[PDB]
């Protein structure tokens, strides 16, 4: 990924995670916990579903026949027939392997675009209270409970709260 | 103390498609289809021919309608529907043939 | 067919108020595509841009740091036009005043401080000497012939002069006004006509002192 | 007309655009835009607008 | 922004060119203005190199980095003025242009103070120089054959928007038993145009 | 936004921002201000004014009638040229859509960009002096008054001059 | 480049830098060095020899002649077939101006994202060690030996040994 979060820093995926697309993975007093997030999974399916809507479509210029398969056409005109076929052929051929190309680096891109984002939108979050490890993880200096986990997945979080603490402990 | 980041916006954008997206707002956009006609033959700064009556092959035989454009000298020609080759009914064998050579003959 | 039309004094005592307006005519002080902005011009100081007024979705006003604590530039939504404001004058506040309209013309819809349009232009004057009226004498005529007007002993500038009511303008010369040492200004306004002409076609030059409300007429004969 | 210039013609008259693209008339000859199905495709000339 | 020079003479039908020196470069925003005497600034190129409705395409703007350049491909009389630069708020100097034109001797006319003005104490002579080219003049007053010194005063107008020429007016002010002691009133002007000095006077009450 | 400024953390534009794409807004002591940033803006100018300069151009190649709106050319070679011009049309109307597509994306991403470039030159300026809001704001601890608001936006802010002042009131 | 790294924050290259594209240069007790990193290096030249596998290829299909350049075909069939090639060649010099500029774009914003992703993989390394110049230099609080250096290029730095003392410089 251009941002280089996706097959990044963030080691690999997670096949446990089966009901979104980016989540949160916890370690505290109280165990572990994986949880998906759906406003970012949500972006990343709504902007695939995007290009599907612009790629699976109606080219509503219908073409007759211009040639006939049972008994051919004079050969000059079917020479110039063929041609311009074959010509059109190579044109489209090449527009779809280039289309194709360009969308999936884009997607890609995408995709990795949104979990820079969450990651992000997190670390801004709990500013002076954690501090990136590395890996895509965030090692929390205060002591921070399922509720307090849950605050930051549902971005009510509140830094101030336990800022004397978590600053303290540096 | 704090200062803010920010950029611009209007009430009133401008809708575009992209790759990912149909009908995103934009502050700007500028039509890239041209959709303005011009009801006239633009002919400034070139010779032109407005045959009228006289049909393009008419110029090489010479019905009474094409009397005027015996020896024409053109960069722009202009066919007209009403434009007549004939006066005593006939045809050209291989007419268009003809006529896409004396449309490029200056 | 923008017009922007401005009105004020051109006379104002030092420590008091400059209260200029500006009315628009084809477009709306509220447009989202206007700017409206007072720029003012002196022999000394060149062009300096002093404030601005616009709507987008609610007023907004910048001002020039140099002018910030005396200056208030206002829209009138109900006579289509704004006003400059400008506290505590001082003798460095002379100058030529103009408005603009800015920000109809834009690159991309940024507004990039373009001045499309400009009003005509208020002189005016810091002081705390009284208006004076001018004295009017002719210059008279002793194949061409010269004639016109001396314009003396007036305060403060402009004095405007037309031949005939405006219906003469070909030859007609008005010089700049020169400060005598009296201080008050003084000028000429002349015109060469046929010398045959003098004899049938009367030459009036129509002078007009708007400081002092002083419009009067005088016929020049040989 | 001798009034105005235009290098692309068409029965009903001149385009006259610097646009790459028209829908005028797809048999234009001269040098012109090339013909496309599409009334209009907008190009973007600035930032998504996120109004308040 | 700074521009360079501060002003010039050029021909008519020369090649014109004016710069403006900015302190950060900004093709977008800076623009140039043309005004003439007496009127305001007209936009003539905005965004450096764009050109302002009913602008000649005779003017064109160029931008480098932080220098930016106005042509005029040939001069014409009616382009006398001062050219101003602006990026943002902040506006150039200003560059006056001056036309040079073929040399042309003034006309000159006197005129003696009205009998209305009179009555009033004062006596204005004013010797009108009209027409001339270039603007270096000298007026010279004398009454009884005596020279005078110190109670003229000059005017001078902007160069005129179609034949490029000058006028001057040179105002002699005295008092009414002044004027009445004198006589001969002369105004003397040398101008490059003449072959010599011409000289107008008129006799008092005559 | 690709990289998550624009419609992303700063929660909406401002319509007061006339006179730039990008700017600053600030509170201090003596109230508040705004003011554009020219040089980002410029960049954003100059970028989307190099894709019109590509766009809107010569395509010299000139064409000539190869058939006949007054009396109709013969219909197999007729109906040869039609199928010929009709497959052009579908080529050009694929190409323009796709290429309108895939420049408004980047534009929009591309202005994103500079938005987001702008914010990251702030924040490396008054580094350990102030921290992220989160709303694209930056709460600075020391006193800034506007000489030192426009020194942040003009980039010549000196971060060693304030800085015991600010680091200890954490 | 879009990250804002290349020609960006990172005031210029280095032309002494000729073995790799991406690399660090210290400043320490020891003295100046300058050294490439070849897995940021390879990561960027793997994807433009992407690139160029995919646009240098062959286009099989096979073109006989249509026309005869020695004696002229009948000036009707001859015009369609000039019409027809002339049209192609309009499409073609249009996807290959289109597809040149995209891939450079995309190549330049490419390099632009290694840059920006090697910074930042430093940067997480040596947290609370060090401060963000905003050249592209980190300021490292600790003394730093060559080993020291050589050890944050080799990815193997371990920040929590010299945390302390780097901690309480500041
Ligand atoms: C996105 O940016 C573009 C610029 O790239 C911007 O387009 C500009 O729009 C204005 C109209 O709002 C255009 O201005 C015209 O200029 C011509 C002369 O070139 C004038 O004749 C026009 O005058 C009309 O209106 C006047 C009163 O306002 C009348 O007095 C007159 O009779 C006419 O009716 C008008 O001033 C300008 O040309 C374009 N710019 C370009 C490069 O084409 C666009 O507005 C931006 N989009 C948004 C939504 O802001
Ligand atoms: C135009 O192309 C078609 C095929 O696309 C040619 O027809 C085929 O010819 C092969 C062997 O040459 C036959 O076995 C097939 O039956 C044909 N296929 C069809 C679909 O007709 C045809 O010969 C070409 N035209 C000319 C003038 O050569
Ligand atoms: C090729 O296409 C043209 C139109 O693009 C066809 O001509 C039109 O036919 C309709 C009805 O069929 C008429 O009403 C129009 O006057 C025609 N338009 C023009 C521009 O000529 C033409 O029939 C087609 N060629 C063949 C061989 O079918
Ligand atoms: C089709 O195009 C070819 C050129 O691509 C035309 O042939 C050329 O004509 C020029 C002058 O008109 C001659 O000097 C060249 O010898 C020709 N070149 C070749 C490669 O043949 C041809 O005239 C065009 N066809 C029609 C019907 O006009
Ligand atoms: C977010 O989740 C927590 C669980 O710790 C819940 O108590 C809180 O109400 C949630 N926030 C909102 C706005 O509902
Ligand atoms: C930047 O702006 C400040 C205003 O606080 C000014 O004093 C300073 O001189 C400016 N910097 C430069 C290099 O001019
Ligand atoms: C990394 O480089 C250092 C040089 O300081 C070396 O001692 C160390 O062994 C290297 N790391 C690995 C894993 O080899």
């Amino acid at each position: 990924g251009l941002f280089g979060a996706i097959a990044g820093f963030i080691e690999n995926g997670w096949e446990g995670l089966i009901d979104g697309w980016y989540g949160f993975r916890h370690q505290n007093a109280q165990g572990e916990g994986t949880a998906a997030d759906y406003k970012s999974t949500q972006s990343a399916i709504d902007q695939i579903t995007g290009k599907l809507n612009r790629l699976i479509e109606k080219t509503n210029q219908q073409f007759e026949l211009i040639d006939n398969e049972f008994t051919e056409v004079e050969k000059q005109i079917g020479n110039v027939i063929n041609w311009t076929r074959d010509s059109m052929t190579e044109v489209w051929s090449y527009n779809a392997e280039l289309l194709v190309a360009m969308e999936n680096q884009h997607t890609i891109d995408l995709a990795d675009s949104e979990m820079n984002k969450l990651y992000e939108r997190v670390k801004r979050q709990l500013r002076e209270n954690a501090e990136e490890d590395g890996t895509g993880c965030f090692e929390i200096f205060h002591k921070c409970d399922d509720d307090c986990m849950a605050s930051i997945r549902n971005n009510t979080y509140d830094h101030s709260r336990y800022r004397e603490e978590a600053m303290q402990n540096r | 103390d704090k200062i803010c980041l920010g950029h611009h916006a209007v009430s009133n954008g401008t809708k575009v498609n992209t790759l990912t997206e149909r009908g995103v707002e934009v502050v700007n956009a500028t039509e890239t289809v041209e959709r303005t006609n011009v009801p006239r033959i633009c002919s400034k700064g070139k010779r032109t021919v407005d045959l009228g009556q006289c049909g393009l092959l008419g110029t090489i035989t010479g019905p009474p309608q094409c009397d005027q454009f015996l020896e024409f000298s053109a960069d722009l020609i202009i066919e007209r529907r009403e434009g007549s080759d004939v006066c005593y009914p006939g045809k050209f064998v291989n007419e268009e043939a003809l006529r896409q050579i004396l449309r490029e003959s200056g | 067919q923008v017009q922007l039309q401005q009105s004020g004094p051109g006379l104002v005592k030092p420590s008091q108020t400059l209260s200029l307006t500006c009315a628009i005519s084809g477009d709306s002080v509220s447009s989202y595509n206007a700017v409206w902005n007072w720029i003012r011009q002196s022999p000394s100081r060149g062009l300096e841009w002093l404030g601005r007024t616009y709507y987008r979705s609610g007023w907004y006003n910048d001002y020039a740091e140099s002018v910030k604590s005396r200056i208030t530039i206002n829209p009138d939504t109900s006579k289509n036009q704004f006003s400059l404001q400008l506290n505590s004058v001082t003798p460095e506040d002379t100058a030529v005043y103009y408005c603009a309209r800015s920000g109809h013309i834009t690159v991309f819809g940024v507004n990039v401080d373009a001045f499309d349009m400009w009003g005509q232009g208020t002189m005016v004057t810091v002081s705390s000497a009284s208006t004076k009226g001018p004295s009017v004498f002719p210059l008279a005529p002793s194949g061409t012939a010269a004639l016109g007007c001396l314009v003396k002993d007036y305060f403060p500038e402009p004095v405007t002069v037309s031949w005939n009511s405006g219906a003469l303008t070909s030859g007609v010369h008005t010089f700049p006004a020169v400060l005598q040492s009296s201080g008050l200004y003084s000028l000429s306004s002349v015109v060469t006509v046929p010398s045959s002409s003098l004899g049938t076609q009367t030459y009036i030059c129509n002078v007009n002192h708007k400081p002092s409300n002083t419009k009067v007429d005088k016929k020049v004969e040989p | 007309d001798a009034n105005c210039e235009g290098d692309c013609y068409h029965s009903g008259g001149t385009i006259i655009s610097n646009l790459p693209f028209q829908n005028i008339n797809s048999r234009a000859v001269g040098k012109c835009p090339r013909y496309v199905k599409q009334e209009s495709l907008m190009l973007a000339t600035g930032m998504k607008n996120v109004p308040e | 922004m700074t521009q360079s020079p501060s002003s010039l003479s050029a021909s008519v039908g020369d090649r014109v060119t004016i710069t403006c020196r900015t302190s950060q470069s900004l093709s977008s925003y800076t623009h140039w203005y043309q005004q003439k005497p007496g009127k305001a600034p007209k936009l003539l190129i905005y965004a450096a190199s764009s050109r302002g409705s009913g602008v000649p395409s005779r003017f064109s703007g160029s931008g480098s980095g932080t220098d930016f350049t106005l042509t005029i491909s040939s001069l014409q009389p009616e382009d006398f003025a001062t050219y101003y630069c602006q990026q943002s708020r902040t506006f150039g100097q200003g560059t006056k242009v001056e036309i040079k034109r073929t040399v042309a001797a003034p006309s000159v006319f006197i005129f003696p103070p009205s009998d209305e003005q009179l009555k009033s104490g004062t006596a204005s002579v004013v010797c009108l120089l009209n027409n001339f080219y270039p603007r270096e003049a000298k007026v010279q007053w004398k009454v009884d054959n005596a020279l005078q010194s110190g109670n003229s005063q000059e005017s001078v107008t902007e160069q005129d928007s179609k034949d490029s020429t000058y006028s001057l007016s040179s105002t002699l002010t005295l008092s009414k038993a002044d004027y009445e002691k004198h006589k001969v009133y002369a105004c003397e002007v040398t101008h490059q145009g003449l072959s010599s000095p011409v000289t107008k006077s008129f006799n008092r009450g005559e």
